[PDB]
């Protein structure tokens, strides 16, 4: 492929500015769901009424690393113009001849995004830009590290821009570097600790399991969801073999940042001999519409056990994914948990797709409620994951509403 | 209540009601949705059905794990309820099994999602017997690509099976890959001069509709775990998430018809015999080829003395089945059913002939339900040991062949659906009852089948041989409200509209002419979705 | 407890197989007492047989002592392991679905319905031998 169509699937930039399945490619108009309300990815198509057709390779340059549109308009940095920001030269304008030359133009305006004062005005986010301290002179190799190391972290913070969710945000919503790749929550998902900490990141991992992890989200102890399926699906599986090399080298050298009660990797918890009693459940037979069954247990048995077995060890090819010894059960923060629950799991790699279906209130298979969803990954964490994390219902209408708000958003009230 | 207003007001909330429902929400209209029997949990009726004894297991019981409703009972036939009282020569024939719910009987089934043949839309036209449709195959192929779609079918793709219907379309997904059992089986009747091919499944050979891919849990009759196919309560959800208000327990019982026979409102009772009044500007029944007749029987005015609809008198009449015949035996060589779903495969080549002018065309096939129970169970009862238990339960697991060979009976107006005047349920609602008789064209067909079943037995070296002596239900009902072009001999006319009423829509397989060779109930959502189109056209 | 253990061993001499669920042996052995008064009478008897006959399995048992009144507590005992019901009617009470012994002989093959087998197309795969008894 050319080295702009390389450039842009390592960024992922065809991930947002694509409307899902449909709404032909770089066509913009998806919804990013941002704490203050939602911010539509704008047509990128080289149209020249519609699109950015009518950009030259300065204006293309000053969208991509500054945040600032052709006509001088601040751009919201949904843009992760902050991780754009240290693109090299060469990088830019072959990623500027890749828009204008490999993809047909696409003549549809895309929904004008509109939010709440004080964030309707997109001036204030000069002030944002000058706070965040996001300039960001262009990326050149640290030569006391070798070749696989600067690629790799070019690939991170560069293009790949992991730290947009694995670092957590600051009051003003601005990277906080301090807490490099520390985990962050991220609307109703969690991006959880990736540092070279051994129990609390990515530290016990062994080489092949993360390249594994990398190039399919899937291995024996982490499956990949939520945002991260999307990543994997729509950039990190396009990726060469070199490219997953360079970014477990870096990653294997990125300071270690350890978590507030963690004694053992997320997967490293075995799974205790224990389940739930057939004969117990003989008394709720012909109590159709199970609301009698508040046993964590039986519901598990009855919603999860057919996939996932009994003892929650999974099926025997990896299909179904073993929760003893699982990264996501295995997290302090069950928020992740929460979230495969409510939503499913979908990862379509190499033309082949993982789903588990959804059990939230929309399910088609089994809609459960707060305190169902609450009691079923109760038991899952005493009995396969982390004994220690604890879920209750508001927890889970928390994860439902997007996560909990972040104290800016107030100002929007 | 005493209101409860809205557009188009459907009474039952199976498949056909809630795929009408669901396209008639997606058009703009607004659609109260009634269902006789409760609301129900997949995951409490795999509870049910985990608990349900393994003897209930070995002999297919696919209605105990739900729970029958005494206000909307529903048949149960391990120790059998009285619900649907059955008489007549071949009253065994016609013992078949429905549930109450929204979601109704298809929580329950093997998804086999068949298209008709075109000759089986002009069945007297062809062969000189039985009745034929209101409509052809080709007006109804854009509803059974529709409905084929919106409950994804797997399907044979590439493939020239047999003479069969011909597509525009191929299936939203391929078939998945046969089961050791339905290839040793293929390969045994292929010798034998038999094609055995794939049915078309409302399964998931991949990841669709936000619903798994069928990891093979066999369990298709009477309840799948994970959602790997299609059951009539995701439509009623789809619609219910687009605004169409559903009310379980709804038990409609009463019409009022005006001075130009149009429906005006209906009355629904509850759990508590509380009477409720619908008004709406369309009113459509989608209950079942059992229910829809009882309701039209039972709602009988001074304008209707004989029933809703029922100024022909064939209100209830052509019942219609598949009479099946029923084969157990041990194989000579390991089959090891199990792999896949319940039903994979089937013998499709008598489906069609000239025959089809003297007897019935059948349909053979084999049952891919695992034996691990019935194995169990025959090897408990021969009071084995030890080591010799564990070899017999083994062998019979690996051995059991279950065979079915299934007819088409013709529509005769003697098999009718009158209310009983012995047995009445809570609220007073008598019980239906059904006069059932086959024919000569299935008794003759049924000679040749046995022929054909006790073939099969021999290519495959059986022992214990065990053939039912009697005719065996399907469950899936057809005729009681039959369709045609004259209002003085039919029921319903080409848009399933009754002749009668014009405010009034019979959205149920009640209404097909020809029972077929094969599954009928896509069949059934094909002319639900042909409804939907004329219910637009009228209220739009 | 002495009574549980004494239905857990008699229970594992008359199955042949030593890993017996002991919640599953607790529900059955509560079961047959509530309905059997004298259970634990003839699991003594039962054990007592066994230990001066000196069986070396059921089989030896079962030839040994086919007239004798024991006899059908032995069948209901082995049944009530094997199948995961006491009673013969279709509202019996379950007691083991999944972990019954009558799954287990084909279980390597053959799936337990409500219960997945390894992956969404494992059945292309050949079966094994008939002749070849897994595990348990
Ligand atoms: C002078 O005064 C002032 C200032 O200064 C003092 C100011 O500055 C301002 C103004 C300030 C601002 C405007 C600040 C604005 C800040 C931001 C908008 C930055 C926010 C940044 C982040 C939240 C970064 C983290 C998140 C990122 C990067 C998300 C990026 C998105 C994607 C790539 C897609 C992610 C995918 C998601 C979420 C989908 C998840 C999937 C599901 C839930 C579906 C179900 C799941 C499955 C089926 C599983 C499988 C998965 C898939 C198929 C004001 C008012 C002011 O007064
Ligand atoms: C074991 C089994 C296996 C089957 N296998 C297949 C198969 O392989 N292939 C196939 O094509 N078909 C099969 N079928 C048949 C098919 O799955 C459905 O059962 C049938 O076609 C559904 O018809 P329906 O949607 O019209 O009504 P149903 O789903 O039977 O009932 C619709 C609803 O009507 C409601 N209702 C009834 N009376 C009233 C009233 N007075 N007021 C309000 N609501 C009322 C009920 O509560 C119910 O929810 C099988 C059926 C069974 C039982
Ligand atoms: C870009 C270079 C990367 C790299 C190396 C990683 N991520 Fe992410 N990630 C995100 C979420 C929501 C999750 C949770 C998974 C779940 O919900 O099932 C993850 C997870 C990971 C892991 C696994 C850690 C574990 O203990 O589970 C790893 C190794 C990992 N990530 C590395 C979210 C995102 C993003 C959303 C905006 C983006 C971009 C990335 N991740 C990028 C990267
Ligand atoms: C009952 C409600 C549950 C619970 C609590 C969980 N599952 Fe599943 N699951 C399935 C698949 C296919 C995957 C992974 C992706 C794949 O490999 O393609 C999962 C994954 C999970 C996780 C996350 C594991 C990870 O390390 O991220 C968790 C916490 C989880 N599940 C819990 C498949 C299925 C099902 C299909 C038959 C069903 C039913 C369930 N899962 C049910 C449940
Ligand atoms: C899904 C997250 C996302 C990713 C990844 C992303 N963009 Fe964007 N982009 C946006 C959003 C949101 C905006 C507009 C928000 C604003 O106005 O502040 C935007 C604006 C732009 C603009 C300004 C044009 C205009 O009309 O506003 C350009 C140019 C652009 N993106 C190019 C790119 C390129 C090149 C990439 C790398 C392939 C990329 N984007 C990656 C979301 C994304
Ligand atoms: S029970 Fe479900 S998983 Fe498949 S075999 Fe039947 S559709």
């Amino acid at each position: 492929i050319s080295r702009g169509h390389y450039l842009a699937i390592a960024a992922d930039c065809a991930a947002c500015h694509t409307n899902g399945r449909d709404g032909q490619f770089l066509a913009g108009g998806y919804a990013i769901s941002s704490p203050m309300g939602n911010i539509y990815s704008t047509n990128i198509t080289p149209s020249k009424t519609h699109g950015i057709g009518n950009y030259t390779l300065e204006q293309f340059s000053k969208a991509l690393r500054h945040g600032i549109r052709a006509d001088g308009a601040q751009l919201y940095p949904a843009m992760p113009y902050d991780a754009y920001n240290r693109l090299t030269d060469e990088d830019v304008k072959s990623l500027y001849a890749y828009i204008m030359t490999e993809v047909k133009p696409v003549d549809a305006p895309s929904p004008k995004t509109q939010l709440p004062f004080p964030f309707s005005i997109r001036a204030s986010l000069g002030i944002w830009k000058i706070a965040a301290r996001i300039e960001g002179k262009p990326y050149v190799f640290d030569h006391t590290h070798n070749d696989d190391w600067n690629r790799g972290r070019y690939l991170v913070d560069e293009l790949a821009h992991c730290g947009e969710c694995h670092t957590p945000r600051n009051f003003l919503l601005a990277p906080n570097q301090s807490a490099y790749l520390a985990g962050a929550d991220i609307g109703s998902w969690r991006a959880p600790n990736i540092t070279n900490a051994p129990q609390s990141g990515i530290g016990s991992w062994s080489d092949q399991d993360l390249f594994q992890y990398l190039k399919t989200g899937k291995t024996a102890h982490a499956r990949a969801a939520g945002p991260m399926a999307e990543a994997i699906e729509h950039s990190l599986q396009y990726l060469p073999d070199a490219d997953i090399s360079a970014i477990v080298t870096y990653l294997r050298s990125v300071p270690a940042k350890a978590e507030s009660g963690q004694t053992v990797a997320n997967f490293e918890h075995a799974g205790r001999p224990s389940s739930y009693s057939v004969a117990n459940a003989n008394s709720r037979r012909s109590n159709s519409t199970l609301t009698k069954t508040t046993d964590g247990a039986a519901l598990y048995e009855a919603v999860c056990a057919s996939c996932h077995q009994s003892d929650g060890k999974g099926s025997k090819d990896g299909y179904y994914p073993s929760l003893v010894g699982n990264t996501t059960t295995g997290q302090l923060n069950p928020n992740d948990l929460i979230a495969s629950i409510l939503y499913g799991v979908d990862r379509t790699t190499d033309n082949h797709e993982i789903l588990m279906p959804a059990f939230g209130p929309d399910s088609l298979v089994q809609p459960l409620t707060d305190e169902q969803i609450a009691t079923i990954a109760d038991y899952v964490l005493s009995h396969f994951g982390n004994a220690q994390a604890t879920v209750s219902a508001d927890a889970v209408k928390q994860v439902r509403a997007g996560g909990k708000q972040v104290p800016l958003a107030k100002l929007a009230s | 209540n005493e209101t409860l207003s809205a557009d188009v007001v459907i009474i039952g909330a199976g498949i056909c009601g809630s795929l009408l429902a669901h396209k008639l929400v997606r058009n703009g209209l607004s659609v109260l949705l009634l269902d006789a029997g409760p609301r129900r949990d997949r995951s409490q009726i795999v509870e049910n059905w985990r608990n349900m004894p393994p003897d209930n297991k070995s002999q297919y019981d696919y209605a105990t794990p739900y729970p029958s409703v005494p206000w909307a009972p529903h048949t149960n036939y391990f120790p059998d309820n009285n619900y649907l009282i059955v008489k007549g020569p071949d009253r065994t024939a016609y013992k078949q099994g429905i549930i109450k719910g929204v979601g109704g009987t298809t929580w329950h089934w093997a998804a086999s999602s068949w298209r008709y043949l075109p000759n089986d839309f002009k069945l007297h036209s062809t062969y000189g017997v039985g009745r034929d449709y209101a409509m052809s195959y080709d007006e109804l192929e854009p509803y059974y690509y529709e409905a084929e779609c919106e409950m994804g079918v797997m399907g044979p793709n590439g493939e020239e099976i047999t003479p069969s219907a011909p597509r525009q379309n191929p299936w939203p997904m391929t078939s998945m890959p046969y089961g050791y059992g339905d290839r040793t089986f293929t390969e045994i009747v292929s010798k034998l001069g038999f094609s055995n091919t794939p049915v078309p499944q409302a399964r998931n050979s991949r990841p669709y509709d936000g619903r798994p891919q069928c990891c093979g849990n066999n369990n298709c009759m009477p309840i799948c775990p994970i959602g790997a196919m299609y059951n009539g309560v995701y439509a009623a959800i789809k619609a219910e998430k687009l605004g169409a208000k559903i009310i379980p327990n709804a038990v409609v019982y009463a019409m009022e018809t005006d001075a130009k026979n149009r429906i005006t409102a209906i009355s629904f009772y509850d759990p508590d015999k509380q009477s409720h009044r619908v008004v709406a500007k369309t009113f459509v029944i989608a209950a079942n080829g059992i229910e829809t007749p009882k309701l039209l029987l039972l709602a009988a005015n001074d304008r209707n003395p004989h029933g809703i609809a029922n100024s022909s008198d064939l209100v209830g009449r052509n019942m219609m089945d598949h009479p099946g015949i029923g084969m157990s035996f041990q194989s000579a060589e390991p089959i090891w059913a199990g792999g896949g779903s319940v039903q994979m495969s089937s013998i499709t080549n008598f489906r069609d002939g000239d025959f089809r002018s003297e007897y019935a065309a059948t349909q053979i096939g084999y049952n891919n339900t695992a034996q691990n129970s019935r194995a169990g169970m025959k090897a408990l009862s021969m009071g084995l040991v030890g080591k010799k238990l564990d070899e017999e339960i083994r062998r019979r697991t690996a051995h059991g062949v279950d065979i079915y060979a299934n007819h088409e009976v013709l529509p005769d107006p003697n098999n009718r659906l009158v209310l009983s005047k012995d047995y009445k349920d809570a609220l007073g609602i008598p019980h239906p009852e059904v006069t059932y008789d086959v024919g000569e064209y299935v008794r003759k067909s049924a000679a040749i089948s046995r022929q054909r079943l006790m073939d099969i037995a021999k290519a495959m070296g059986g022992t214990e041989i065990e053939m039912t002596p009697y005719f065996t239900p399907n469950n899936h009902i057809t005729g009681g409200t039959i369709m045609g072009h004259d209002p003085r001999d039919s029921v319903v006319d080409k848009w399933l509209r009754t002749h009668d009423h014009s405010n009034l829509f019979l959205a149920t397989g009640a209404t097909m002419a020809a029972s077929g060779t094969v599954n009928s109930t896509l069949t059934m959502a094909a002319l639900s979705l042909r409804a939907a189109d004329a219910i637009l056209n009228d209220l739009k | 407890r002495d009574s549980i253990s004494d239905f857990m061993q008699l229970s594992a001499f008359a199955t042949g197989h030593k890993n017996l669920d002991l919640n599953i042996g607790s529900a059955l052995l509560l079961a047959f007492e509530a309905q059997k008064h004298d259970f634990s009478t003839q699991i003594k008897a039962l054990r007592e047989h066994i230990t001066k006959n000196n069986y070396q399995d059921v089989e030896a048992l079962d030839a040994a002592m086919k007239d004798d009144p024991l006899h059908p507590t032995l069948i209901q005992i082995i049944r009530a392991w094997y199948s995961g019901v006491i009673e013969d009617e279709t509202n019996a009470k379950v007691y083991a679905f999944e972990k019954a012994l009558m799954y287990q002989p084909s279980r390597d093959v053959v799936v337990i319905p409500t219960y997945a087998h390894n992956g969404p197309n494992y059945w292309v795969s050949e079966p094994a031998s008939v002749d070849v008894m897994p595990a348990f």
